[PDB]
RNA sequence: UUCCAUGUGAACAGCAGUUGAACAUGGGUCAGUCGGUCCUGAGAGAUGGGCGAGCGCCGUUCCGAAGGGACGGGCGAUGGCC
RNA sequence: CCAGUGCGGUAACGCGACCGAUCCCGGAGAAGCCGGCGGGAGCCCCGGGGAGAGUUCUCUUUUCUUUGUGAAGGGCAGGGCGCCCUGGAAUGGGUUCGCCCCGAGAGAGGGGCCCGUGCCUUGGAAAGCGUCGCGGUUCCGGCGGCGUCCGGUGAGCUCUCGCUGGCCCUUGAAAAUCCGGGGGAGAGGGUGUAAAUCUCGCGCCGGGCCGUACCCAUAUCCGCAGCAGGUCUCCAAGGUGAACAGCCUCUGGCAUGUUGGAACAAUGUAGGUAAGGGAAGUCGGCAAGCCGGAUCCGUAACUUCGGGAUAAGGAUUGGCUCUAAGGGCUGGCAGCCGACUUAGAACUGGUGCGGACCAGGGGAAUCCGACUGUUUAAUUAAAACAAAGCAUCGCGAAGGCCCGCGGCG
């Protein structure tokens, strides 16, 4: 069984020095030093624990080289906040201001009472 | 099956620490590892995240409470006293 | 003889507090117009665990009232607070749990924590895990207020300083026995280097004034004066009475 | 030689109480027996549920 | 390396200025035309042999053509 | 150490160029008192400082 | 420099050697992609300041006029089919 | 004349681009330890095909070696979702090895996204490797034929991905760096040979400085030395076996550790064996010895009810020939496959059978210390120290304790 060796001078089992195995076209098992597992973006809600959908999950300095559509989703607040909390904020930002209209109407008719 | 007679959650500590100390730890380990009902949705999923930090698994809502129980008797006493003082001030 | 352990704690070499993973200083927000005349609203964003602190912290976001920016801060979480709760604060913030309003307005018998000692210094009194301070009475002229602190002692306070209404979360912490030396180790490692206290008769008489002797005995009386020089001021510093407290 | 011995281990030889050194829970553990029996039985019950052999309530 | 499916795209690739050479690999079952552009190696994989020899007639003349084995 | 810095490697370069012996056309000079290189250095025995 | 080759056998290799990590001549380490370099960590450290007879020391945001940057617009010149 | 800062889907979201500044919000950077299970490879295993070798006194369709595809794209299996749509569930269902999920929408249909390290493909057969054979008598990345194939398994070992739970009076790093969004200040052209602007596809130019040999340890390091000492990591095959135990072996490595020869005396040092008695030896069972694995039974006092406990005490164990039970897949039945086990029975040997290795002596009591931990590196591992527990004492900050020659330290 062909035991094998590192190919850099870092000889410790660190987080940056982690590998996978591969079989080269000259029938030989060789390490390949893998890039770490990038995480998809988390929403700006603070509530939902699932990470966002439709956005690439890459190690973050790659995001220079990806195009715009690969990094957002085609919605208002998209690519930075989940859909459930977008529609919750739409309903909330509507209903608060409708209650504010109701409050100004009630206080204006209480002044008309006076 | 009932696997013990007296020790419950504190049969894990073996023959150690004293009968009175293991019996006194038992109530508190039960109380901090139980899952309490959330008052915000009703699901029985308040787990102790950290010491004084209860957290609902389903609301994703975190309640600062007691160190071993969701709320303390001094806390609910203080809450009733504060709402009584508020209604006596505000009439 | 040598320089004893209690003397060496004041040099700050290994006895500094282990404050890397701590979350920040837990302070009330700074006194401005919006808190001196009205009230400002901000929501609790989350509740975090400060290592070395038995009380949980409430990260609360207010809206900055002079430029479009959002301030975030850390409070002592009053017991019963939660996320998504609108904490109000100011002179006209109304009285319920989580708010922080000045002491001269809340009535007598209220239960406040993270209390502010001298007016403006962001909350010093009554801020350990589960511990409160009550408002006893007021004095409208000269604007001071007696406050019963958690030591059982009472203090006259200028009536313009803030206080979080309610007991501190994390209450009732000490009643569970730390069972084992591992729990004590992991407690005091996140606090600071103090835990394996070698008692003084186990030492040699060079580095503690009790050591030596062919019996582990103190020798000299353990109760000693306050004008003892350092390196002697060991054991029962100026005991008024000294025994088991039977009676009050 | 190894393969000629493992043929006899298939046939049941060399497996008596003399040629045994581990606990039975170490040789073939009872958690593994349990979980193999349950991936047998729960797949049997969902075959019989989906093939209309038993209904929802008898299944449960 | 880039594979080109249709034959018109390969002709447009081969007539590009960056193309230094094309090389024709004739194995069994298959014929591969590999053009060396300035960033990729574009391969056209075709299995019709009379269409292969027609395409070899249809290469542009100035490009360096090399048939491989 | 295969991770040398430039100053360390430069110092070692000077010491291994100094480690060469006497050139044999010297001991025929007129005012000579030299018979070998006394300041030599074997890499097991003397460890050079650093 | 012990690496590698050619040679030697005085000294060394606690015996011996035709051998050697010994001696003498010669070669040998090639990078955008592998590291350093960059970042902060526990920490270290000038400036303001304070102390100190004094070399200097404490201090690290505290008793500081602590930025040399920029969208745009106006001014005056330059080089280019102004 | 007027419009023209793109389009599609109910939606999750998609399409190859798809203007935009000071300002604000967020994400990645950025997280502990442990348990359980699942997916993927690497290796191992089994059944066949090739090619070459090994045995052949007899047997052996035998035994050994080898039997390949990189990075980066394109497609697809494969996992995962705390994503969307229809609809409304009790006779409660769904489901895991354990959990767990639901009128805050479960099952059931149909979609969407992420990772796709695996397969096919481009690279890629040209090259590599194995065989047979020609050339250059040389100086050859020389030239040729052939081949590099088809299946199965698994609580297997290592790595990695993912889900899920447990523990904490322990909550398990920062910053550079990069991106998305909210905003809408502005800019673009007047219908064209359009313009501003484009994070789409190509095309052009460049990436300086320093390190790179080798040893890595019973001979390249430090111990004055080629010193039995010490020195942080990575890879890890077959058998027996529970095993990374011990023992034997294959790839690889070495020459017995600063010498050889000849004898086999005393004293040793290190292994062993001993009749009969069994601690009578000696301060003392010191050293040795007994026991020892597994399966089936059986297990007392005492006790903090957790233990004690492998208590103690028995029996069984080999080889061989069998029987029975424990699964998938496809079309209560039939067919076809693939695993390790467990229980029992017979026969059988000079009663030997955990046959080597591995591998607890047992009990009744006293004293001390609760325990786990630490301790005098080089005469003391203990009853000492520490510990949780219990009780005191000081201190509400111009404060308690302490440092400092000094200071709004
Ligand atoms: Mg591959
Ligand atoms: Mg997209
Ligand atoms: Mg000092
Ligand atoms: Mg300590
Ligand atoms: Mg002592
Ligand atoms: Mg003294
Ligand atoms: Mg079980
Ligand atoms: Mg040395
Ligand atoms: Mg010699
Ligand atoms: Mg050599
Ligand atoms: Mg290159
Ligand atoms: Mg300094
Ligand atoms: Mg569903
Ligand atoms: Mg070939
Ligand atoms: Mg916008
Ligand atoms: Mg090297
Ligand atoms: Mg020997
Ligand atoms: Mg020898
Ligand atoms: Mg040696
Ligand atoms: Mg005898
Ligand atoms: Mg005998
Ligand atoms: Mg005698
Ligand atoms: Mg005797
Ligand atoms: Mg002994
Ligand atoms: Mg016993
Ligand atoms: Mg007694
Ligand atoms: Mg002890
Ligand atoms: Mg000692
Ligand atoms: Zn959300
Ligand atoms: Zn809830």
């Amino acid at each position: 069984v062909q035991r094998l060796t590192y190919r850099r001078r870092l000889s410790y089992n660190t987080a940056s020095n982690k590998t996978r195995l591969s079989r080269t076209p000259g029938n030989r098992i060789v390490y390949l030093y893998t890039k770490k597992v990038g995480k998809a973006p988390k929403s700006a809600c603070g509530v939902c624990p699932g990470r966002l959908r439709g956005v690439r999950a890459v190690r973050p300095k790659v995001l220079m080289r990806l195009s715009k559509t690969k990094k957002h989703v085609s919605r208002a607040y998209g690519g930075s906040m989940c859909a459930k909390c977008v529609r919750d904020r739409i309903k909330r930002a509507f209903l608060i201001e409708e209650q504010k209209i109701v409050v100004k109407v009630l206080k204006a008719q209480a002044q008309s009472q006076k | 099956a009932k696997r013990t007679k007296k020790v419950g959650i504190v049969g894990k500590y073996g023959t150690r620490y004293g009968a009175s100390l293991r019996k006194m730890v038992k109530k508190i380990e039960i109380s901090q590892h139980a899952k309490y009902t959330c008052s915000f949705c009703g699901k029985t999923k308040m787990k102790r995240r950290a010491v004084g930090i209860w957290h609902c698994g389903s609301c994703m809502k975190t309640v600062a409470g007691g160190a071993w129980t969701y709320n303390t008797t001094s806390a609910v006493t203080v809450k009733s006293a504060i709402r009584r003082l508020k209604e006596l001030k505000d009439q | 003889g040598r320089v004893i352990r209690g003397q060496r704690k004041g040099a700050g070499s290994v006895f500094r507090a282990h404050v890397k993973h701590r979350k920040g200083a837990a302070r009330l927000r700074a006194v401005d117009f919006a808190e001196r005349h009205g009230y400002i609203k901000g929501i609790v964003k989350d509740i975090i665990h400060d290592p070395g602190r038995g009380a949980p912290l409430a990260k609360v976001v207010f809206r900055d009232p002079y430029r479009f920016k959002k301030r975030t801060e850390l409070f002592i979480a009053a017991e019963g607070i939660h996320t998504g709760q609108f904490v109000y604060c100011g002179k006209k913030a109304q009285l319920n749990i989580g708010n922080v309003l000045p002491v001269g307005t809340m009535p007598e018998g209220t239960i406040v924590c993270c209390l502010e000692e001298k007016p403006g210094d962001r909350g010093k009194l009554a801020r350990a895990s589960g511990n409160y301070a009550t408002v006893i009475s007021h004095n409208p002229e000269t604007k001071k207020t007696r406050v019963k602190l958690p030591s059982g002692s009472k203090k006259v306070i200028s009536s313009a300083n803030r206080a979080v209404v309610g007991v501190v979360a994390g209450g009732g912490r000490i009643d569970k026995p730390i069972l084992k030396a591992g729990r004590a180790y992991h407690k005091y490692k996140a606090k600071r280097n103090c835990w394996p206290r070698v008692r003084g008769v186990a030492m040699n008489p060079v580095e503690h004034p009790f050591g030596g002797g062919n019996h582990q005995h103190i020798g000299k009386p353990s109760t000693i004066r306050r004008d003892a020089p350092a390196g002697r001021k060991v054991g029962l510093i100026a005991a008024r009475r000294t025994g088991r407290l039977r009676g009050t | 030689r190894c393969r000629k011995n493992t043929l006899a281990r298939r046939k049941g030889r060399h497996m008596g109480i003399g040629k045994r050194k581990g606990t039975a829970n170490a040789r073939m553990p009872e958690k593994v027996t349990w979980m193999r029996r349950m991936r047998i039985l729960r797949r049997l019950l969902r075959r019989y549920r989906e093939s209309k052999k038993i209904d929802r309530h008898m299944y449960h | 390396p880039r594979k080109i499916e249709e034959i018109k795209d390969f002709l447009l690739t081969a007539r590009r200025k960056d193309a230094k050479s094309v090389k024709i690999k004739k194995n069994k079952d298959n014929v591969k035309f590999k053009v060396r552009c300035s960033r990729y190696l574009y391969t056209l994989v075709i299995t019709d042999k009379e269409k292969a020899e027609k395409l070899k007639q249809s290469l542009p003349p100035g490009l360096a053509v090399k048939e491989l084995k | 150490s295969s991770h040398k810095t430039f100053r360390i490697k430069r110092f070692l370069a000077k010491k291994q160029k100094q480690n060469r012996p006497i050139p044999q056309w010297i001991w025929m000079k007129t005012g000579n008192k030299i018979r070998y290189n006394s300041k030599r250095r074997h890499w097991r025995r003397t460890k050079l400082g650093l």
